[PDB]
């Protein structure tokens, strides 16, 4: 249920919710093949007392690295008014997830003058040059650039 | 600066220091006052920059100023990437790139 | 000024007239001709390569607008200008490397 | 000979600034001193700020409330700025409370008020409402230090709660002239000005206390060697 | 100048120090700074150059931590460039590993 | 650098039969637990986890250290084979 | 969200003392590809020295 | 935030490193960058100041009899280390005078009330038999660093100034990390090394180093 605690009833994250690498947006079900359980499967589940169940988690998570707060979803299938998708498909669902980009240690910067360059540090303020009425510089660009 | 001379506060110590140093460099006439010199740094470009690590001057005036300086859309968070083992390829049974 | 406005990406005032309504969704605007136009805004639209296309409104109820006047800024337009990034305080000077 | 113990000024303007001298001093502790007190002074002296946000009919911070010009992400924004002084001392987190409508443009006053609790900025612009426009927020602003992220500390109240920027530190700037002195005999001794600005929940002298106080506190650690 | 003979400087003969900690302790306190050249006595010895270069020096003494090896593979009389440079970790390659 | 590689490059004739003779003693220790290690309790390479200092697992920071002391033999066609991937197994089994 | 922070105790335990192996765009020479004693670091970039 | 430990590795009386881990982002610079100023400004040591040599007139001289010249002995003078051990003593003359063929050494400086010669084998002078040497030093308590030129003090006509070594801190270095305790990782780590003449040492430097430093905290207390 942990697994399962940002989604509706039928299988859809919330609108807004915080969704992270491994977590399923969508739920969804397939029927398993000529691999239903083998003998070295059925039987430990013989000692589970759970017997082969005959559906698999095909369910659609967040891939490494992204993430962020459900924004909106579409949910378009077919029997219910406006649509017809592609044959032999009953539903399709989009669901599209924002993220806040504060600026990063790797993110590219630029000016209009073809300056470029990666940050490569972030500094506190206490350590950013600063002029004698005491306001800190935003932006340390090297020379050796010109 | 003239915002500063009259609320309670004149030239400073590290600024003669780097003034000092600005003459031998020969950006700034020798033989005038600290504000007279300070603004021919500043007709410059160049101010007085103090190294927050120690608040001892930069041996030298600085370049300070304000840049139009955009973000560009190649960001470290679209392109880390790394497997350990993963999807093949059919017939050459090599990893999907 | 020109690119926001070809770019056809921030929105202005087809008329004059005045501001009846506003607010993060539409701009109703009551214009000489009697006619109450309303501009809605398209906020927070998802772009080909993901950068949030969102339109924001840049005037209140009761402003008196001549024809040609800004109602709405684009992305990257701040009041009609075209704002690709940020100025900021810049120091000229090796930093240890980094 | 060694210099005795030099003369302690101070200039207090208001709750926000404040000049705090130092003379004589033996030359080159100027910044000996000036210096390590300013890092203090923007990193580590306590303060308050806006922790997390629910606001009514709303679940993520990409929203938008109709009648109200302001979308979330700017309100939010706005709420960032709001300075917000505890008087109790062992007070540790507030919930403000605001609700408004019709065409009122809410500042920072109209949020209501709490005893233990001043807006040191009632005039911070808020929202823009018109003819219809509905508002119902509840801010959480917290004692807190330094610089701590929304992706960082994940407080919500409610559930559709807004984790907010905290720039908990109440410092606004340091600065800190050096100028030449002398007690008669000697020459090139140090004139320490020390600048404070402030938003007001501490104060340019309390943080100046602070401050030496915990630079008094890490010289401590100096005590027990291996 | 020309004084008494051989060419020196003012500074060669104000400042004088018997090891290279002073020198660089007068640095410390405003009295010279490292691009002055100056009368020191580093190694036996007396040297007329610049506590900067004194400074180098120590850098490559301490940390090949042979201060004897390190005095004959630098060459002081000069400012480091890139070719002295590049000439010095060859030297330093083939001598120390 | 590597602690100690330039007197490491002076015991081989090629740098190459280094690399093998360390790989080889490298996993002579993997499998086996150390146990037929040459060093003693001091000379250990040691990691220094949260907890406190243990034993470095990287067999091949050992197998390096171990070729500095002397204590092993590095040259072709010293033993049968098999004769030594027992003798090794009995006298420190795994 | 299930890693819990004694993993990456746990991982800085794992790489001691091995190397790992940078390569640059353009592998002009043997030297488009060198290693290195790989520190960890929160943030996504890598360091190069 | 845990006790921050603090370690110390000592050769013997001339040199100290002392490491202060884990610290809060930024500290290890806050911190002994000013010990860095103040253990430069503020030890207080001694240090010859003048000196007097029978036929010798100005400081750029050669002496007949003595292989050394004028300043070589100034140098080696500038080198001497001595301490003061009455806590009241804040000035010392000290005398020598030998001749024939010696070299002479700080052993051979006549001996004094409370007056400790630290380095006696320091090397002074050697004289060719003809070669006299009579010679008188001034050395007193002190801090810091003062050219010769600026403290000018003269005892008689021709004694010569010379540039004033008080520090017996020699140099000061530190070297703040990068570090990490558990999930927190951006705390300092703060290594400080410490070369003194022996006259005070490393360790002791440091502490009177810190105490000048809560000393100075303090004069935050009486306003107007
Ligand atoms: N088609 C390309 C384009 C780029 N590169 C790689 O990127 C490098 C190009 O960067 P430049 O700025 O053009 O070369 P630099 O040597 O870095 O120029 P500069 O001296 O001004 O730093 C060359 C090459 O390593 C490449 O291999 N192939």
């Amino acid at each position: 249920e942990a697994a399962l605690r940002d989604l509706d009833e039928e299988g859809v994250v919330r609108i807004g919710a915080e969704v992270k690498p491994g977590d399923i947006l969508v739920g969804r079900t397939s029927f398993k093949g000529e691999s239903e359980p083998t003998p070295e499967e059925r039987l430990l589940r013989s000692i589970f007392g759970e017997k082969a169940r005959d559906v698999k988690d095909t369910s659609l998570r967040v891939p490494p690295g992204e993430g962020g707060i459900v924004v909106r979803t579409v949910r378009l299938r077919r029997g219910d008014p406006g649509v017809e998708l592609k044959p032999g498909v009953r539903e399709v669902v989009r669901v599209y997830v924002a993220q806040k980009r504060k600026l990063q240690v790797g993110d590219k910067l630029a000016n209009r003058h073809g300056n470029k360059g990666v940050v490569a540090k972030i500094l506190p303020v206490e350590d950013m040059p600063h002029l004698p009425d005491g306001t800190p510089v935003d932006v340390i660009l090297n020379p050796l650039g010109v | 600066f003239g915002k500063r001379k009259g609320e309670g506060f004149g030239v400073d110590k590290r600024e003669v220091e780097v003034l000092r140093r600005a003459e031998k460099l020969g950006l700034v006439t020798p033989g005038k006052t600290p504000e007279e010199q300070l603004k021919e740094l500043f007709l410059q470009g160049k101010v007085v920059l103090y190294d927050g690590r120690t608040g001892e001057p930069i041996e030298g005036p600085i370049v300070v100023g304000q840049m139009f300086i955009m973000k560009l859309y190649h960001m470290v968070e679209d392109k880390m990437h790394a497997r350990s083992t993963g999807p093949y390829s059919l017939i050459t049974q090599q990893p999907l790139g | 000024e020109r690119v926001v406005r070809d770019s056809l990406a921030a929105l202005y005032a087809e008329e004059d007239g005045e501001v009846a309504k506003v607010d993060g969704n539409r701009i109703v605007v009551r214009y000489e001709d009697g006619r109450l136009v309303e501009y809605p805004l398209r906020r927070f639209y998802r772009s080909n390569q993901g950068t949030a296309l969102d339109q924001r409104p840049r005037v209140v109820v009761g402003q008196r607008v001549r024809k040609g006047d800004l109602l709405a800024d684009g992305p990257a337009s701040e009041n009609g200008f075209l704002a690709l990034g940020q100025n900021v305080l810049v120091a000229i000077m090796p930093f240890d490397g980094y | 000979s060694k210099l005795k113990a030099p003369v302690f000024t101070v200039r207090t303007q208001g709750r926000e600034y404040g000049e705090f001298v130092l003379e004589p001093l033996e030359r080159g502790f100027g910044v000996t001193l000036g210096n390590p007190l300013r890092r203090i002074l923007l990193s580590s002296i306590p303060g308050t700020a806006v922790t997390s946000v629910y606001i009514e009919d709303v679940l993520h911070e990409f929203s938008t409330i109709p009648g109200v010009k302001e979308d979330v992400v700017e309100i939010i924004l706005n709420l960032k700025e709001l300075v917000v002084r505890f008087l109790n001392p062992s007070l540790q987190t507030v919930t403000l409370l605001l609700k408004a409508e019709g065409p009122k443009e809410v500042k920072a006053r109209d949020f209501l008020p709490v005893a233990d609790v001043e807006i040191m900025n009632p005039d911070l612009h808020i929202a823009t409402l018109e003819e219809g426009g509905r508002l119902n927020m509840e801010v959480r602003v917290d004692r807190g230090v330094g610089y701590v992220p929304a992706e960082k500390h994940g407080i919500k109240d409610r559930i559709n709660a807004i984790p907010v920027d905290a720039v908990f530190s109440p410092v606004r700037r340091v600065a800190f002239q050096v100028e030449d002195t002398r007690l008669g005999q000697r020459t090139d001794l140090d004139k320490l000005t020390l600048r404070i600005w402030t938003d007001g929940s501490v104060t340019p002298l309390e943080a100046l206390n602070q401050a030496v106080e915990i630079l008094r506190e890490h010289l401590t650690y100096f005590s027990n060697p291996q | 100048i020309k004084v008494a003979g051989r060419e020196t400087s003012v500074g060669r003969l104000k400042y004088v120090f018997a090891n290279p900690d002073e020198a660089l302790l007068a640095v410390a306190h405003g009295i010279v700074d490292l691009q002055d050249v100056v009368t020191v006595r580093y190694m036996g010895k007396r040297l007329e150059t610049s506590p900067g270069r004194i400074l180098f020096a120590r850098i490559v003494a301490e940390a090949v931590e042979d201060e004897k090896v390190a005095w004959e593979l630098i060459q002081l009389d000069v400012p480091q460039e890139k070719n002295s440079l590049k000439d010095l970790v060859y030297q330093a390659f083939l001598r120390l590993g | 650098a590597e602690p100690g590689i330039d007197k490491l490059f002076g015991m081989v004739d090629s740098k190459y039969r280094l690399t093998v003779v360390v790989a080889k003693r490298a996993q002579q220790l993997l499998r086996h637990g150390f146990k037929n290690t040459v060093l003693e309790p001091e000379e250990r390479p040691k990691m220094q986890t949260l907890e406190g200092l243990f034993d470095d697992p990287n067999a091949v920071t050992w197998a390096m250290k171990e070729l500095l002391t002397g204590r092993l033999v590095f040259g072709e066609n010293l033993v049968p084979e098999d004769r030594l991937q027992k003798e090794m197994e009995r006298l420190y089994p795994v | 969200r299930d890693i819990k922070d004694e993993v990456w105790d746990a991982l800085e335990e794992v790489i001691h003392g091995k190397v790992v192996l940078l390569n640059r765009a353009p592998t002009l020479h043997r030297l488009g590809i060198q290693a290195f004693q790989p520190v960890l670091v929160e943030g996504q970039s890598i360091q190069l020295h």
